[PDB]
RNA sequence: CGGGGGGAACCUGGGGAACUGAAACAUCUCAGUACCCAGAGGAGAGGAAAGAGAAAUCGACUCCCUGAGUAGCGGCGAGCG
RNA sequence: GUGGUUCGUGGAGCCAUGGGGGAAUCUGGGCGGACCACCGCCUAAGGCUAAGUACUCCGGGUGACCGAUAGCGCACCAGUA
RNA sequence: CGUAGGGAAACCGAGUCCGAACAGGGCGCAAGCGGGCCGCACGCGGCCCGCAAAGUCCGCGGCCGUGGACCCGAAACCGGG
RNA sequence: AGCUGGGGCUAGGAGUGAAAAGCUAACCGAGCCCGGAGAUAGCUGGUUCUCCCCGAAAUGACUUUAGGGUCAGCCUCAGGC
RNA sequence: GGUGGAGCCUGGGAGUGAGGGCGCGAGCGAUAACGUCCGCGUCCGAGCGCGGGAACAACCGAGACCGCCAGCUAAGGCCCC
RNA sequence: UUGCCCGGUGCCGGAAGGUCAAGGGGAGGGGUGCAAGCCCCGAACCGAAGCCCCGGUGAACGGCGGCCGUAACUAUAACGGUCCUAAGGUAGCGAAAUUCCUUGUCGGGUAAGUUCCGACCUGCACGAAAAGCGUAACGACCGGAGCGCUGUCUCGGCGAGGGACCCGGUGAAAUUGAACUGGCCGUGAAGAUGCGGCCUACCCGUGGCAGGACGAAAAGACCCCGUGGAGCUUUACUGCAGC
RNA sequence: GUGAAAUACCACCCUGGCGCGGCUGGGGGCCUAACCCUCGGAUGGGGGGACAGCGCUUGGCGGGCAGUUUGACUGGGGCGGUCGCCUCCUAAAAGGUAACGGAGGCGCCCAAAGGUCCCCUCAGGCGGGACGGAAAUCCGCCGGAGAGCGCAAGGGUAGAAGGGGGCCUGACUGCGAGGCCUGCAAGCCGAGCAGGGGCGAAAGCCGGGCCUAGUGAACCGGUGGUCCCGUGUGGAAGGGCCA
């Protein structure tokens, strides 16, 4: 560039760039495919995942994703529609926590 | 040193080149929607399966081949006759 | 020292999963008093080529 | 355009928009007229100013 | 009884530019920088919550690493942070 | 009316304050980013306080630092002639 | 940093965004193995393998950004004397 | 309205000027020194050992642009087809 | 048909964005200019390396890896220089 | 002696009116509270200089162009008319430090005068205080003429002294790619000692001349370019002091 | 009778004015004691006086001063001209193609000049014709397009895009296969699906206009909706998204 208008042309979409006390305090969730948590057995857990090689600090927990999801607990903070069905297969459910 | 007053003029001012003509020649494969001809006016009038936009842009409809057709005092076509 | 991300940059285009950037077509700001439903419409992001490559050199740090 | 005018078209049966040119002037004042909504879709639409 | 001056940088306070950058330029930048002045000392400043800000939270101040080029600021420009 | 903070008038709070008006003493008063109601946090208008931190005129120890056009301006009777 | 992409967002999630729409369409995803060996189920498990699915870390090199940024050169601007 | 010695005062956007923008320590349309400072310089100049392979451009679009630039065209290297 | 320092795809590094002469097709000019502006081509540029043209970037010949006290040619020449 | 024009700008004066700040005032409306409330928005209207406006003012900034008609040839116009502006040069001067056409045209001076002096007035574009017109005296100011006298010149000559020249002594400089550095026609980036062809030409100095080495000196002071710089101006912009 | 309009009487009100009174403003006058100035030194005496001076804040004037801006092209520069878009030529029979080359237009407009259904066909030439130009409108032949199509030019066109009449609002919403053009982003053509409609018996056609000019990225804000976010919570303020 130099002297014309450059690609600046374009355009904020971005609705909301923020006011001036900045961003939010709000609850970030990370998901992570049952796929990955096929890995190791148990009962998986938040904290046990971040430990192992997913989440860590993200925040709350999510499973979900593609994968066979296998017979056994997991706790989570949020689950999936269709994850929560894979999980029939005997599997697990216990959702909400955070208390 | 010797300018004499220099005179002026005006017409200097042209329009932008339209790019107009024939877009495919008979023979050639063409898919829906390939705007064969752009004319201006209807130098080349609609033929089957040919249809006319708001510019009597000319435009296949059918995925198939191109082939024009003289109807002399009928004016100029072209079909794209399908890959049958 | 740390190069710094373009703000200016950060808040017209979403840059995407393959690396493609994108952002919103121009025009509908104002232009209209009466465009065809179809120019006022076809307005929904898009692609841009060898442009981008520079755009992303500038959202640096935030990937 | 300084006599013709650009106006909107209201929903009358509430609120929608779709906006065109009138002429104040040469044979118009008030614009009624039969636009498909959004809102629903199938009403009567008015003029407004915007 | 004390005070006065001197001291390379360092430190706090009182004042405080411009070239530059924005490929012109005035808001903006350079920068509370350079510099002038006063003061203090082996350091100076700061310091025990009329705090932080969302956590049934922390618990003086200073200093380092992260947080983060984030949140935000900006002729939403340069850039600042 | 301004300064400080990321905040350039911004929905502009917070901390300082040149001007004007001008309280109350915990049944008080400030804060949690306009404002209001809830729920909370904290006690302004008095002072002091080591350590961790900064610097290097000076002394020492090191160098994939220099080796007299280099290295300090000065290896020499140089801030001299 | 990397292992989820979408949305302005709430949010949903191998989907997601526009849409009334299982119409469409924009971003998205869909990764094994050339293959020696061998427990020696007439089954290839899976150890192994390139370095990937696929990334990271450190070294080296090219170019880019911020810095005086290849070296020498203004006319000038500002501060204190 | 003279000339002259000695002793004094006024200075940098300031002085002084029977006025030329004159004079202010041998170049004054803004003194000199040191500092910001390696100001900036889209301009000029200069850019240091050897061999081997390939090898341009001086066009287009836009540009307070026109001896400068961004994208494309043309060159080269790696990988793939 | 065509195996070529042909093509195509992805990426790293560019430089270049003052061109010039000749031929041909147009404009301008006054069918003047070693003029000017476009179009194709070609050379110079970067082949100021070699032969011819007396000399001479771009006209004719011809694309210089090195060596030879051998040979055939090109343009142009074959009276002496 | 210093005319005419106060429209516009400036300055002075001005209690009709137009517009205009903070502030005042709050019809009316809003956010939240269960409420008292606590926060805001906000129409009338009241709110200074200022500008506008009205009058004046020229030894305040300034302006004084033109166009028609008109007298016993012709010309001219004392006389009338006209206007976008406010009005259209009173005296006196005038081809002038001002005249483009220009060596204007007459006259003077000269054998001959683009200068000069005196006139005419078609003043491209004089004019009253950035003054008009004069003026004795004064001036290292600029013009034109005479007398005198001359080496200024015709048109040169000789003489002198101080250098220049030579010897002993002493001993610089700018400049300098290297040089074995000639003429003519050509040619070449258009002006070659250096290419071509030809011509001329033994080697090295010394006193002289200045045509060439696009000679030396100064990175052209003219010209253009740079989104370079400064000084200065204003009814350019934006601020500031001051009032 | 006059007039536009009628008067006794009765009211509801309007214009403007004068009084007395609340609300709010101006400007004088007198006082001394703050401040200021003065008296052979004064806890005092004179004079000015709540003005002036000085603090904060409003608006004004403000080259006295300060920082800057004053475009490019261009057969040097300046002066003049030009700067975006459309048509034709130059352009060498694809596309593209320059010059301060040649010649003209645009910065709109239309609710019917749009959609659909149904009808209709021109200009001129020659006759014959009341006012009738050499074209008003008629009648008869002859006439494929020279007429018409809002406006430049070109292309196109009556087997209608032209001329008339009827219902209508598709000048739709949600999309959009596939392309033209192209450095970038822009420009352009658009079948087809869905929702809800228009006209036609139906086949069907309708996502403005015979076509190519009638235009302007971003940023900053305004107005409707959205309910997306909203700084401990709720609501607000303020944003976002769609228009
Ligand atoms: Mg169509
Ligand atoms: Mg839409
Ligand atoms: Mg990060
Ligand atoms: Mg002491
Ligand atoms: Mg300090
Ligand atoms: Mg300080
Ligand atoms: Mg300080
Ligand atoms: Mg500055
Ligand atoms: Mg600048
Ligand atoms: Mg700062
Ligand atoms: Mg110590
Ligand atoms: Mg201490
Ligand atoms: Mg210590
Ligand atoms: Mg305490
Ligand atoms: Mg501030
Ligand atoms: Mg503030
Ligand atoms: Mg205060
Ligand atoms: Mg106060
Ligand atoms: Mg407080
Ligand atoms: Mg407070
Ligand atoms: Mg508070
Ligand atoms: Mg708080
Ligand atoms: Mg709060
Ligand atoms: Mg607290
Ligand atoms: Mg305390
Ligand atoms: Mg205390
Ligand atoms: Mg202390
Ligand atoms: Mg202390
Ligand atoms: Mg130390
Ligand atoms: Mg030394
Ligand atoms: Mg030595
Ligand atoms: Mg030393
Ligand atoms: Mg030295
Ligand atoms: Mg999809
Ligand atoms: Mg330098
Ligand atoms: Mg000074
Ligand atoms: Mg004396
Ligand atoms: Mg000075
Ligand atoms: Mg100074
Ligand atoms: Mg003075
Ligand atoms: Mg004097
Ligand atoms: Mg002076
Ligand atoms: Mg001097
Ligand atoms: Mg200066
Ligand atoms: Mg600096
Ligand atoms: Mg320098
Ligand atoms: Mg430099
Ligand atoms: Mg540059
Ligand atoms: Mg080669
Ligand atoms: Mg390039
Ligand atoms: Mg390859
Ligand atoms: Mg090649
Ligand atoms: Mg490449
Ligand atoms: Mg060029
Ligand atoms: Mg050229
Ligand atoms: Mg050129
Ligand atoms: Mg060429
Ligand atoms: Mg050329
Ligand atoms: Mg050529
Ligand atoms: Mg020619
Ligand atoms: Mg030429
Ligand atoms: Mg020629
Ligand atoms: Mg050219
Ligand atoms: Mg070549
Ligand atoms: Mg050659
Ligand atoms: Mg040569
Ligand atoms: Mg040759
Ligand atoms: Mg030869
Ligand atoms: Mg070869
Ligand atoms: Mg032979
Ligand atoms: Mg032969
Ligand atoms: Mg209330
Ligand atoms: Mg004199
Ligand atoms: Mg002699
Ligand atoms: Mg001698
Ligand atoms: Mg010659
Ligand atoms: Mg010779
Ligand atoms: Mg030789
Ligand atoms: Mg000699
Ligand atoms: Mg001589
Ligand atoms: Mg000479
Ligand atoms: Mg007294
Ligand atoms: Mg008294
Ligand atoms: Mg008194
Ligand atoms: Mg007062
Ligand atoms: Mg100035
Ligand atoms: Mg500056
Ligand atoms: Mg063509
Ligand atoms: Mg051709
Ligand atoms: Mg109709
Ligand atoms: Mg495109
Ligand atoms: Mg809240």
């Amino acid at each position: 560039e130099g002297g014309r208008s450059t690609t600046l042309m374009r355009l904020p979409k971005r609705g909301m760039q923020g006011q001036v006390p900045g961003e939010i305090k709000r609850p970030r969730y990370q998901g992570v495919n049952l796929k990955d948590l096929a890995r190791f057995e148990g009962e998986v857990t938040p904290e046990l995942l971040v430990r192992a090689g997913l989440l860590k600090k993200g925040y709350r927990l999510k499973i979900l994703g593609e994968g066979e999801a296998k017979p056994l607990k997991v706790v989570a903070h949020a689950f999936s529609k269709s994850a929560l069905e894979k999980l029939k297969a005997a599997g697990g459910e216990p959702v909400l926590l955070e208390a | 040193a010797h300018k004499k007053g220099l005179g002026s003029t005006r017409n200097g001012r042209d329009s932008q080149a339209k790019r107009l003509g024939v877009k495919r020649y008979e023979g050639q494969v063409v898919r829906a929607g390939n705007i064969l001809v752009r004319q201006r006016g209807t130098r080349f009038k609609p033929g089957k399966n040919v249809g006319m936009g708001r510019d009597f842009t000319l435009f296949a409809l059918v995925d198939g081949v191109v082939e024009f057709q003289d109807r002399g005092r009928l004016g100029r076509y072209v079909h794209v006759r399908p890959l049958a | 020292p740390k190069m710094k991300t373009h703000k200016g940059a950060k808040k017209r285009v979403k840059i995407t999963a393959s690396g493609k950037v994108v952002a919103m077509k121009t025009g509908k700001r104002h232009l209209n008093w009466q465009k065809s439903g179809k120019e006022i419409r076809q307005k929904g992001r898009k692609f841009v080529l060898a442009k981008p490559e520079a755009e992303r050199i500038k959202l640096l740090l935030p990937y | 355009v300084r006599i013709k005018l650009l106006l909107e078209c209201t929903e009358c049966k509430r609120r929608n928009y779709a906006t065109e040119k009138n002429k104040r002037n040469t044979p118009n004042k008030l614009e009624l007229r039969k636009y498909c909504p959004w809102c629903r879709k199938h009403t009567v639409h008015r003029e407004v100013k915007i």
